[PDB]
RNA sequence: GUAAUAGCGCCGGCCAACUCCGUGCCAGCAGCCGCGGUAAUACGGAGGGCGCGAGCGUUACCCGGAUUCACUGGGCGUAAAGGGCGUGUAGGCGGCCUGGGGCGUCCCAUGUGAAAGACCACGGCUCAACCGUGGGGGAGCGUGGGAUACGCUCAGGCUAGA
RNA sequence: UAGUUGGUGGGGUAAUGGCCCACCAAGGCGACGACGGGUAGCCGGUCUGAGAGGAUGGCCGGCCACAGGGGCACUGAGACA
């Protein structure tokens, strides 16, 4: 079913008097490799209940992925705060060419021939939720002959 | 900008500054040794860093760093300096180069030798 | 093919040879936009014919004087200063932009 | 210099099987076996959570260590899988699996790929006649792949083309054990191959 | 003054269907009217018409809409994603017949003005020509 | 004075040349005129002269004078036999 | 016909590779963040490991990462950034309709656009590196012919700007 | 800025030309950057880069310049050799 991906955990701390006080954020990515790839933030106070709660919250939210032969139907660039990113179809042998934050997701998503470019601000957690958006935005010449009919 | 202020004043192309005037812009320039001085760290380092004034073929007057465990570098030695400046000592932005010239290379390294300039130990 | 060009006459002031005026166009190389420049070729006049205001191509020939490589072909359109104008104009805001500055 | 030292220990670095023995890695001492873990002091430690590039690293490592190719050539083969069209990752496969060192493995000559190499190198391999001592030869389709007359008597090519007797062979190859012959029938797809690689990984390592 | 009439025209439309105009009123040009009819034909609208307002010639254009939604924010997508002014008063950008984009990886089109009259991308590349880039629509 | 000569193109002990119509006075190297043909000394292919002897014919008809060894490949794609 | 040169860098994070001992803000490391003041995976050695291999590592210099001069592809309320305001020259840009011209713009043909390199194909040296042969792509400019939507120009008209 | 920009007559050359000379005119250039200072040989290509672009032009080929530094002509189809 859903492979599991877990893309970054960070320590975060806050203030009170007496000290500092810690929280876990975990960024997971959650796929079939099918065509199907949720992005979860999940934040805790300890490590494991973070990429659990992560996971569950990755699983509801998932895309659906127009692949086609491995690779997308078109170019999308999408800029998410000051996080751009670019993705670029590419034909079979050419890899998934992205840095790992886009890639977990474009991996579990089903991808397997990408071409990639992360611009502006490379925030992992925002060109996680900008790569997200890209994908939901892809459309299909099916989908684009559907919305032009009339 | 406008376009057409592009085309009127146009980008202006940055321009990097070296960090080593060893001159020529070469690898490596020998000096001579004038002061065999010993540095004190900076911020919270604390130490005696073995530090050397040299008067270089370049035409510059500079110090730099000897590094390796002892050395026996003295008032008028010949040495080859190789850039790199030392974190702590505010003023030295190049290393003696262990093994060329006067500047013998370390007694007893047993292990990253090739810096240092120390040969071969034959294992008995 | 002898190079034939079209401009304007912006001075009449030598003999036998008269300044044209001729402007260019074209697509900058890396923006793309079309700019326009614009030269001045010293163009021979024997006759003294073409004056002041003149539109006239000009036929790229056997050097006549340095700096001089141009005869006035023809006359396409007799005056029309509006052209002149801008040419002198543009010569008028020299005289100043340096220790001063141009009028408007 | 392609590696040769210790080669089991690749085996437990990968935590995966190589035969990079070819008998033995059977006889239940391809340490594989009851072994398991990387070599060195800290093997039986528990594992922490790989870095993607590590997990990227320890793949191309794999598919590698599984030719005995140098990293110099290893690279060379993929720029070159890169530029022709096609899946670059099978396509990669393919010219791997095209090295006359490592078809003469493939049709049974040699036990293993490190043996394969030697025959080849030490004269003993011929390709259409003509003999080639180049490991890093590449086989085209329809190309003989026999064995040196001269070492047809070798011991060694005997043993090894016995125990071939029967062993079935690549459907990309065939091979005639009478004139200890075979042929290159074609480029072994991905498919063809059970590599126990997902060249997805090698790809992406070389794209960083 | 109205400094770019075409660069006005698509402003309006896309200004229009942000808010989910069913209409939408542009000052008429023959030139404007040319393009309209490619955003027609290309079924990026639902047509337009020549009207008066006020005495003056305009263009109704008639704005076309995907269907409502499900969950928070029912508006309808668009058929209109996008819609740029490339060649503009003050930068022409002009192309060749081998330099004419692909817009969207084809599911979009690019409006052209050749010699040969407005046509999309794919009917100047079928005629051969090339001219001012106009805009991009998709 | 325009000849017609070979031109070292190959490689340390894998000569090359290119029968070449260039001027007397250039390298022997440098840039010719045209080129006409090319001859592999040790016949390494089965294919080791192309003359392209209409060419040739032309240069001639022309002042082109061949090197010696020019003129002994030229006659082999018989750029003389007049039958 | 003999089992028969190996090395060099690294193992705190970036970055793949960890333990003991010695040392004690010392001796030293250091590209950045930093490490050493008695438990140091960061100093020195050792064992083990990772990388690469007649090599390995350093220094110097150029490009990439750097959309960090931004044409592709950035900005200016408070982060660096609106000129103190106006009047106006040059320049950049241009309401609606018709007609002429065809300068920009687009198309066709033709000429030129070297060789080498880059790309694809086949071939030669046991492979490859290297080299050979062939093919394809490629701006720009000259010349002839053509188109006229848009921009320009000329003539005329109108009024939605002024 | 004065051979400087053009003109007329002439010299010189294989040949056009202020290239050079006599006389005449008053000019010529500049902010679309003249003049001056600094640096540099320039170029198919090469390195990098997704590209646009950036950097580069040693080896090889094309052109130019120089020959211990400065100036000069002779002989020649051709050299300022």
């Amino acid at each position: 079913d859903f492979e599991e991906k877990m893309i970054l955990i960070r320590r975060t701390a806050r203030m009170q008097a007496g000290g500092r006080r810690f929280r876990f954020g975990a960024l997971v990515v959650v796929g079939d490799r099918q065509g199907r790839v949720g992005l979860g933030f999940g934040k805790a106070p300890e490590v494991p209940l973070a990429v659990q709660k992560a996971g569950y919250y990755a699983r509801r939210n998932m895309v659906e992925v127009p692949l086609q032969n491995g690779t997308i139907p078109h170019e999308i660039e999408v800029e998410f705060g000051a996080s751009k990113i670019v993705l670029k179809p590419a034909a079979p042998g050419t890899g998934v060419i992205a840095g790992a934050v886009p890639r977990a997701i474009l991996e579990l998503a089903g991808v397997t021939d990408i071409l990639t470019k992360e611009l502006g601000s490379r925030n992992p957690i925002n060109i996680a939720y900008a790569t997200m958006e890209a994908l939901r935005q892809l459309r299909t010449k099916a989908d684009v002959e559907r919305l032009r009919k009339g | 900008p406008t376009i057409n202020q592009l085309v009127r004043k146009g980008r202006e192309k940055v321009r990097k500054k070296s960090k080593v005037p060893a001159l020529k812009g070469a690898p490596f320039r020998r000096g001579v040794c004038t002061v065999v001085r010993t540095v004190t760290p900076k911020k919270p380092n604390s130490a005696l860093r073995k530090v050397a004034k040299v008067r270089l073929t370049s035409g510059y007057e500079v110090t730099a760093y000897i590094p390796g465990e002892g050395h026996n570098l003295q008032e008028h030695s010949v040495v080859l300096i190789r850039g790199g400046r030392v974190k702590d000592l505010p003023g030295v932005r190049y290393h003696i180069v262990r093994g060329v010239y006067d500047a013998a290379g370390v007694k007893d390294r047993k292990k990253s030798r090739s810096k240092y300039g120390t040969k071969k130990p034959k294992e008995a | 093919p002898k190079k034939v060009l079209t401009g304007v006459v912006v001075s009449d002031k030598m003999q036998k040879t008269v300044t044209v005026l001729v402007e260019r166009q074209f697509p900058h190389p890396l923006y793309g936009k079309v700019i326009k420049r614009s030269k001045k070729y010293l163009a021979h006049d024997p006759e003294e014919k073409y004056k002041l205001g003149d539109v006239v191509e000009i036929i790229e020939s056997r050097p006549i004087s340095k700096r001089k490589r141009f005869r006035v072909l023809r006359l396409v359109e007799s005056g029309r200063m509006d052209l002149v104008e801008k040419y002198l104009i543009r010569r008028q805001n020299y005289q100043s932009l340096s220790k001063r500055g141009g009028k408007a | 210099g392609r590696y040769i030292g210790p080669v089991c220990r690749l085996c437990r670095r990968e935590g995966v099987k190589l035969y990079l023995k070819g008998e033995r890695c059977y006889s239940p001492k391809c340490a594989m076996e009851r072994r398991p873990y990387p070599p060195g002091q800290h093997g039986q430690k528990r594992a922490r959570r790989p870095s993607d590039y590590a997990v990227r690293l320890r793949e191309k490592q794999k598919l590698r260590r599984i030719y005995g190719i140098s990293e110099r050539q290893f690279r060379n083969l993929f720029e070159e899988a890169s530029k022709k069209k096609g899946v670059t990752g099978s396509v990669f496969l393919g010219l791997l699996e095209s090295r006359l060192d490592n078809v003469v493995y493939r049709l049974g000559f040699a036990v293993s790929r490190r043996q394969a190499r030697q025959l080849v190198r030490h004269g003993h391999i011929t390709v259409n006649g003509r003999r080639v001592d180049l490991p890093s030869y590449r086989v085209r389709p329809g190309d003989e792949i026999a064995v040196a007359e001269k070492s047809r008597n070798l011991e060694l090519i005997r043993q090894n083309l016995e125990a071939m007797k029967g062993r079935k062979v690549g459907p990309w190859l065939s091979l005639d054990v009478e004139g200890m012959k075979g042929k290159f029938l074609r480029l072994p797809d991905r498919e063809d191959l059970a590599l126990p690689v997902n060249e997805q990984l090698v790809i992406e390592f070389y794209s960083r | 003054m109205l400094t770019d009439p075409i660069a006005d025209m698509l402003t309006r439309i896309r200004n229009a269907t942000r808010v989910y105009k069913e209409s939408t009123d542009v000052p008429a040009s023959r030139f404007k009217e040319e393009i309209l009819r490619i955003l027609a034909r290309e079924g990026f609208i639902k047509g337009y018409e020549r009207v008066d307002v006020d005495g003056k010639p305009y263009l109704r254009v008639y704005l076309k809409y995907g269907p409502r939604r499900q969950g928070p924010d029912p508006r309808p997508e668009q058929v209109i994603h996008h819609i740029r002014r490339i060649s503009k008063p003050g930068r022409r950008v002009y192309v060749g017949v081998k330099e004419i984009p692909r817009v969207r990886r084809g599911l979009g089109i690019a409006i052209l003005s050749t010699s040969k009259g407005v046509l999309t991308d794919r009917e100047a590349r079928k005629l051969g020509v090339g001219g001012e880039l106009i805009c991009e629509v998709w | 004075m325009v000849k017609i000569r070979l031109a070292r193109f190959g490689s340390k002990h894998n000569p090359h040349y290119r029968i070449v119509v260039t001027d007397a006075r250039r390298k022997r190297d440098g840039k010719y005129i045209e080129k006409i043909g090319y001859y592999d000394p040790r016949k390494t292919t089965p294919d080791w002269l192309k003359v392209d002897v209409e060419r040739a014919r032309y240069w001639l008809s022309v002042g082109a004078q061949p090197t010696d060894t020019a003129r002994r490949l030229l006659r082999q794609a018989g750029v003389f036999r007049q039958e």
